[PDB]
């Protein structure tokens, strides 16, 4: 098995348009995920709220859907609850709360796209390990 | 419990004072070779 | 005579759908637009005589009522099991990932 | 209905005869509660004999 | 002067067992710890170790044998709080919360430290070189690590090692679950220390026994060929050196008895120092090596190693240990 | 506890037969001179 | 019954400790 | 109930055996309750007494 | 006004607040104004356990016990609605608070009685025609006693109600009829009765204080054994605010 | 047959404790010359 462009092909929007990430983009997304998110999102789970996770099905059932690149980038800019009824930027890292979350200060749009691409590609690589918790370790 | 606490404090203080003043009572002299 | 009530509840419709009177709130994650606001209202206002009485929760909006109507077929109502709802287990039943 | 002589107690009646009624675990062979036996419970007598 | 006579008696080398000033502290503390241990191991009521009103019975009268019996560590609700008898409202409360464990371990640790000091003291009174106490510092450091330092780092004397055989095994298994001690280099150095200590003990014993000089006939035991206090060496050091130098090569063999016996002292003592330090450093949660999901294929699939199998076993222990005591996802202490 | 019954006598024999054996060999050693 | 056995064996071991310390063969230096 | 328990031949000390070992409870059981005094009558209704 | 550093370690945190000795007033109650209990504290001082006689009919009196779980027994921070009924009786319905404490008391002979000392879902009313809360006001009421262990508790053999084994796995071929009482855990919700006797009133600040006696059952070990009847006696304090 | 279990160990002790006693004495008598 290799990191083929079919593996690195992920939804871009909710309409159905797709994008293909480069391996450098995927590796930079993994590095930035480990830098800014993995302390609470290691393995695709959420440490401080285990009932939600970063599985593609869970992101797809979110409001608005977060199973594409644009939805995940929008979440990184303006995070909300799962039903999209309240904004949670004061307790979740974001660009709009980069003053209280300093690790989000130097994140560019390309960094956000790479992080979103890593989040979307990791289940396709790891199977049930992504978001599975310690059962699948 | 209060009587027990005072008794244990007295016993411990007695043994610790024995230890301290015994090691102050010329312990380096009490060796077989020198002094 | 001596029966485990949780397994008996799994024998009912509690084991197939979301019971409005017994199920832990995290199960409301598995449908769109229920968690956490509508789920909090549903768990707060339980017990329910029937499923459609979830539309009569006070303070519901038109959008939330439409969301509940779209998930009406995913809900059941059973008798309130004491072991499932005591100790605050409807909010935290000790199961994480 | 289950006193000490029904239970094969041989040395418990002699301690009870000379005035040892209570136990460190709270009971009394007289059947009452509350009583503080002090050191001289049945266990205290047994410990004194071992020492 | 009564004080001069008492000082002469305490430091007297003519006593059958030497007392000394370290022994003036050591005898009451070790007597208290021993008496309380025997009484608690036979007759203590069950102890709520995890602080969750789930008492664990460790005494013989409450349904244990020698193997399963233990003095149960004090309650998790107590933590590192000092819990003497007079702090409890009654003896029933003190026994319920595991007060005997704190009494025994505090008296034992003080008495064993004074045992080390007493070893120095007697070596000084006899004109000996003083470093037997340094060798004894390795098991003493181990006792301090499992009874004091690990509770301090973890924040509760409930996480100290229970005073029992099966309680010791429980301590080992939960420790491997939480810290991966097998993958810690200090524990590996400790295993090298104890395996090498057993190896070099068997080696030195067999090499000396092999080179014993013929002093007896075939009927009697060879041990009667040595007389206590004799001046001549009872075995041929050169013959043992010739054997062991032909067994491996000449320069792997000690021809110096003093260097050999220093090596015999030094190898297990340094190894046990390192494993005691491993227990203490894991008490501050600096755990053994974590190689979980270290080997990754070209696509990104996890290729399991033996470390992943160890991780599966550790996960089983982790999710089953103290099965009612955890309310939250992370076992942070 | 519902323990094995023979576990008493076995344990007793496990103490008794070797110990007295050693005791025999000790006492006859002491009476030699 | 089993408790009595364990305590008996332990007490025999402690008695043996006493005799091995205080009634040992004296090491006679030759 | 204690007075009625004294009036019972199982508590007579001259009813045991040389090799009947153990407590008195090992013999007839542990006493739980007095069943009450038994009065026997015939069909006429005259009171009858057990020897 | 004692800070936390003045209180920690001393045991005063388990004590209910006391009213002054020169305070025996009356707190007026308007039938239109709604009232609340802003703070109800219950400090138990005595646990009595009903003995179980061997015979079917005996005295069956309560015996004293020794607390072994230290100063972890008081219920505090309890809030509720204090409504006025049409009969003039005042009804207290609790809503939330620290309304339960697990308590283990030791009977003579070493036996331990765990119980969930609780006033969970307490509804307590007075006698009719109470227009002012005086030192003769009594609150008689009932509460729910849930199971001492909840459904996720695992027994030493790994059996439980909502989690765990359903059989004795270490006896794979033993007969399961004799072990059905230990294998099948049951959740019990019993009823308790409590009487709160007002003894001191502060008509200015709205505070009342007095004594309580409650009756409930002890832990049944998820239906393994029969519970013991427990009577709890102590003092109480309640702050009554106009809502 | 529902026999006393302790009888077995009792019988064994009744055999063993005095018998080995005699054996001890006899053996230490034989090593005296
Ligand atoms: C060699 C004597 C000795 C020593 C050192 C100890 C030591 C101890 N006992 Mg103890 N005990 C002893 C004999 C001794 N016991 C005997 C003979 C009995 C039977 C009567 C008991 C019965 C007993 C009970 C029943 C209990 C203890 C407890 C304790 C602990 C706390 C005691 C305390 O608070 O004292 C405080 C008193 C002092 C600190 C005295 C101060 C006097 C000097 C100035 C010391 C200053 C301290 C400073 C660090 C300097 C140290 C000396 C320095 C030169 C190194 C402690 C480990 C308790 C325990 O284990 O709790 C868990 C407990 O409950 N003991
Ligand atoms: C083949 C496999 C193997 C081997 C060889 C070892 C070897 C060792 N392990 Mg280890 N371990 C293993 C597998 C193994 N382990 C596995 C699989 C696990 C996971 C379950 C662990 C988990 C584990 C833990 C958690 C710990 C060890 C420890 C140790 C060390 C114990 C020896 C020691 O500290 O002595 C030193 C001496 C003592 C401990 C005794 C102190 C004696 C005091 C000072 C005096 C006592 C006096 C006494 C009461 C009275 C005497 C009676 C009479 C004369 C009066 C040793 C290096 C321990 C360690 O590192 O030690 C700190 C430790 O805590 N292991
Ligand atoms: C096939 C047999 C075998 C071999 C070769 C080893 C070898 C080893 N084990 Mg191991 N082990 C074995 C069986 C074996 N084990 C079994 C059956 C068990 C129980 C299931 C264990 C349990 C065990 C544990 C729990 C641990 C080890 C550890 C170790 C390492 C250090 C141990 C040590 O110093 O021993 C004492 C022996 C000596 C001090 C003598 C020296 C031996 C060295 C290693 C050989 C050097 C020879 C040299 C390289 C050859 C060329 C020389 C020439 C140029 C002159 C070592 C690699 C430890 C470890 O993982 O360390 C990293 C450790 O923690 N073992
Ligand atoms: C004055 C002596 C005396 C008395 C009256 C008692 C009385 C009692 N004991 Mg007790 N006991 C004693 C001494 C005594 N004990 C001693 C010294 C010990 C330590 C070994 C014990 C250990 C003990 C235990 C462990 C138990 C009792 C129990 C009992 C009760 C039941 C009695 C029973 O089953 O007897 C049975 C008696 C016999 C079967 C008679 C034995 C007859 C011998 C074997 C005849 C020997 C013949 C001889 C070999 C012939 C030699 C001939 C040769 C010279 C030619 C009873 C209250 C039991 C009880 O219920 O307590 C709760 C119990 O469990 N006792
Ligand atoms: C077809 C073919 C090839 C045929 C074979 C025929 C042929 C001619 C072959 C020969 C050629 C040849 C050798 C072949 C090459 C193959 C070869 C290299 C084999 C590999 C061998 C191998 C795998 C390993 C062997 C090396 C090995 C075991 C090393 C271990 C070294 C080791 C750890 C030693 C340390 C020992 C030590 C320092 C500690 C001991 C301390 C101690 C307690 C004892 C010492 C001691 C104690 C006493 O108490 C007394 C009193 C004395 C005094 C004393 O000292
Ligand atoms: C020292 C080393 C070892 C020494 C040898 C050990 C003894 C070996 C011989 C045993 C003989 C006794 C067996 C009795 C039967 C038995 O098992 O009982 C067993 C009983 C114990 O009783 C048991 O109790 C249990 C719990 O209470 C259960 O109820 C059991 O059913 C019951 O058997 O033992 C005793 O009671 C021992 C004490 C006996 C004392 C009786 C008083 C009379 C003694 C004086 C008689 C003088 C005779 C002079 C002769 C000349
Ligand atoms: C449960 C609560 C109750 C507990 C009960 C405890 C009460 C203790 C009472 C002690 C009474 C005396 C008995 C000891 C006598 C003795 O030992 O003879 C040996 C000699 C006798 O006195 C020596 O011998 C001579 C005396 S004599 O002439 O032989 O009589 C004398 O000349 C010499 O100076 C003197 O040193 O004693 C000595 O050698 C010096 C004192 C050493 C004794 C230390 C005790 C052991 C402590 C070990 C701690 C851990 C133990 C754990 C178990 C494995
Ligand atoms: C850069 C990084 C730093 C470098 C690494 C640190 C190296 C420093 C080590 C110094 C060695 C000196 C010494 O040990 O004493 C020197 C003595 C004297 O040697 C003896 O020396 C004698 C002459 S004299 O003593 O030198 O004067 C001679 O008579 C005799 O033949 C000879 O054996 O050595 C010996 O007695 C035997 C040599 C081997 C014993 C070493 C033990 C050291 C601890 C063991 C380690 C175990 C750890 C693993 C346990 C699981
Ligand atoms: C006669 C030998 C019997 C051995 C049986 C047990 C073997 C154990 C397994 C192998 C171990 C190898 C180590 C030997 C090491 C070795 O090399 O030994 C050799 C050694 C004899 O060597 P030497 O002739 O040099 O004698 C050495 C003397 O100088 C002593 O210093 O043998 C013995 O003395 C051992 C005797 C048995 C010791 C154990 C006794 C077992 C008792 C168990 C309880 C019985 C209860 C019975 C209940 C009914
Ligand atoms: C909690 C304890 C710590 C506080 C107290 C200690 C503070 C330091 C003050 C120093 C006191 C030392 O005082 C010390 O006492 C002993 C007892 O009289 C003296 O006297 C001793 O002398 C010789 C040894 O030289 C002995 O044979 C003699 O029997 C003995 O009396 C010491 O010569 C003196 O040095
Ligand atoms: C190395 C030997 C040292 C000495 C050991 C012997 C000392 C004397 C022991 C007396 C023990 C009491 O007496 C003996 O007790 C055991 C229980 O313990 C009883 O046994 C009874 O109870 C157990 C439960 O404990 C039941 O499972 C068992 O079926 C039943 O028989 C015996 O019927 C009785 O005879
Ligand atoms: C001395 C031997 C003591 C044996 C244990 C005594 C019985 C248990 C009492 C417990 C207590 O209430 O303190
Ligand atoms: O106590 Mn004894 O072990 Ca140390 O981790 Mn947390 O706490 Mn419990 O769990 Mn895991
Ligand atoms: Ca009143
Ligand atoms: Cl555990
Ligand atoms: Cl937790």
């Amino acid at each position: 098995a290799e990191l083929t462009p079919e593996v690195l092909t992920v939804p871009l929007n909710s309409e159905g348009k797709t994008i293909t990430l480069t391996e450098k983009q995927y590796l930079e997304g993994k590095r930035l995920f480990q830098y800014a998110c993995a302390s609470c999102h290691v393995g695709g789970i959420t440490k401080t709220n285990p009932s939600l996770d970063l599985r593609t099905e869970t992101l797809a059932l979110a409001t608005p859907p977060r199973d594409n690149i644009e939805g995940l980038v929008d979440y990184m800019k303006n995070p909300t609850t799962y039903d999209g009824e309240q904004e949670i930027a004061e307790v979740h890292p974001s660009l709009r709360s980069a003053d209280i979350f300093p690790k989000m200060r130097n994140l560019t749009e390309k960094d956000l796209v790479a992080i979103a691409g890593h989040i979307l590609v990791e289940p396709k690589i790891l199977g049930d390990k992504w978001g599975g918790g310690k059962v699948y370790y | 419990m209060e009587t027990l606490k005072i008794t244990v404090y007295i016993v411990v203080t007695f043994f610790v004072l024995l230890f301290v003043f015994g090691f102050l009572s010329g312990d380096p002299a009490r060796n077989p070779k020198r002094k | 005579e001596l029966v485990n009530v949780v397994d008996e509840k799994l024998g009912t419709a509690y084991g197939e759908k979301i019971d409005l009177n017994n199920t832990n709130i995290a199960a409301f994650i598995q449908y769109r637009g229920l968690y956490p606001t509508l789920a909090k209202l549903i768990v707060k206002n339980a017990p329910y005589e029937s499923v459609e009485d979830v539309l009569n929760i006070p303070g519901l909006t038109e959008r939330q009522k439409q969301i509940l109507r779209e998930n009406l077929e995913h809900f059941t109502v059973t008798e309130v099991e004491t072991a499932l709802v005591e100790g605050g287990d409807r909010y935290n039943n000790g199961l994480y990932k | 209905l289950n006193p000490m002589w029904r239970q094969g107690m041989f040395v418990l009646p002699f301690m009870a005869r000379l005035g040892v009624t209570g136990s460190w675990s709270g009971w009394s062979i007289t059947g009452e509660t509350g009583i503080d036996p002090g050191f001289w419970s049945f266990e205290g007598v047994a410990l004194a004999h071992i020492v | 002067n009564l004080w001069e006579r008492f000082c002469n008696w305490v430091t007297s080398t003519d006593n059958r067992l030497y007392v000394g000033w370290f022994g003036v502290i050591m005898i009451p503390t070790l007597l208290a710890a021993t008496i309380c241990f025997v009484i608690a191991f036979i007759a203590a009521p069950p102890v709520d170790i995890d602080g969750i009103r789930e008492p664990v019975s460790g005494s013989l009268l409450y349904g244990n044998n020698i193997i399963t019996g233990a003095v149960v560590p004090s309650s998790n609700a107590i933590g590192l709080h000092f819990y003497p008898i007079w702090e409890a409202a009654s003896l029933d409360e003190w026994l319920y919360n595991g007060g005997p464990y704190q009494l025994i371990i505090f008296h034992f640790l003080l008495g064993a430290s004074c045992y080390m000091g007493r070893q120095w003291e007697l070596s000084y009174r006899l004109g000996m070189r003083p470093w037997i106490c340094v060798a004894y510092s390795a098991p003493l450091a181990s006792a301090f690590a499992v009874f004091l330092i690990y509770p301090i780092g973890q924040g509760s004397f409930s996480d100290g090692m229970p005073l029992g055989i099966s309680g010791t095994f429980n301590f080992m298994i939960v420790f491997q679950a939480e810290h991966n001690i097998l993958m810690h280099p200090f524990h590996q150095l400790g295993v090298a220390g104890v395996f090498g200590g057993a190896l070099f003990c068997a080696m030195h014993g067999s090499l000396v026994t092999s080179s014993l000089i013929r002093e007896t006939t075939e009927t009697e035991s060879a041990n009667y060929g040595y007389k206590f206090g004799q001046e001549e060496e009872t075995y041929n050091i050169v013959a043992a050196h010739g054997y062991f130098g032909r067994l491996i090569f000449q320069y792997a063999s000690f021809n110096n008895s003093r260097s050999l016996h220093f090596f015999l002292a030094a190898w297990p003592v340094v190894g046990v120092w390192f494993t005691a330090l491993g227990i203490s450093t894991m008490a501050f949660n600096l755990n053994g090596f974590n190689f979980n999901h270290s080997v990754i294929d070209a696509k990104g699939n996890v290729i399991n190693t033996w470390a992943d199998i160890i991780n599966r076993a550790n996960l089983g222990m982790e999710v089953m240990h103290e099965r009612n005591a955890h309310n939250f996802p992370l076992d942070l202490a | 506890m519902e323990v094995n019954q023979l576990g008493l006598i076995a344990t007793a024999l496990f103490v008794l037969v070797p110990s007295v054996f050693l005791i025999i060999l000790y006492v006859q050693t002491e009476s030699q001179q | 019954m089993e408790t009595i056995t364990y305590v008996f064996i332990f007490a025999c071991i402690i008695a043996l400790f006493f005799f091995a310390i205080f009634f040992r063969e004296p090491p006679r230096i030759t | 109930e204690k007075l009625a328990f004294y009036d019972y031949i199982g508590n007579n000390p001259a009813k045991g055996g040389l090799f009947r070992t153990g407590p008195m409870n090992k013999g007839d059981g542990i006493a739980q309750a007095w069943k009450g005094h038994a009065v026997f009558r015939n069909k006429e209704g005259e009171e009858l007494f057990v020897r | 006004t004692l800070t936390y550093d003045d209180i920690v370690g001393t045991g005063l945190a388990n004590k209910c607040p006391t009213l002054d000795d020169t305070a025996r007033g009356a707190y007026p109650i308007d039938s239109s104004q709604t009232y609340r209990i802003a703070r109800l504290c219950l400090q138990p001082t005595t646990f009595l356990v009903k003995e179980e006689p061997k015979n079917k009919r005996q005295e069956a009196e309560f015996v004293p016990t020794k607390l072994v779980t230290r100063e972890t027994t008081s219920l505090d921070q309890i809030q509720g609605e204090l409504k006025v009924n049409s009969d003039g009786s005042l009804t207290f319905v609790e809503e939330d608070g620290i309304d339960f404490q697990p308590v283990t008391v030791q009977m003579a002979g070493g036996e331990r009685i765990p119980l969930l000392f609780t006033v969970k879902n307490l509804v307590a009313s007075t006698q009719p025609n109470v227009t002012s809360i005086t030192t003769s006001t009594d609150f008689k009421g009932e509460f729910n006693v849930p199971s001492y262990r909840t459904a996720n508790f695992l027994d030493p053999k790994g059996r439980g109600l909502a989690s765990g084994y359903d059989s004795a796995i270490a006896l794979p071929q033993a007969k399961e009829e004799e072990l059905a009482r230990a294998n099948v855990k049951r959740f019990s919700l019993t009823k308790g009765q409590i009487s709160l006797n007002v003894a001191k009133v502060d008509g200015r600040t709205g505070e009342i204080a007095g004594t309580f006696e409650s009756e409930q059952l002890s832990d049944d070990d998820m239906g393994a054994h029969e519970p013991h009847e427990v009577k709890i006696q102590g003092v109480f304090y309640a702050s009554i605010e106009p809502a």
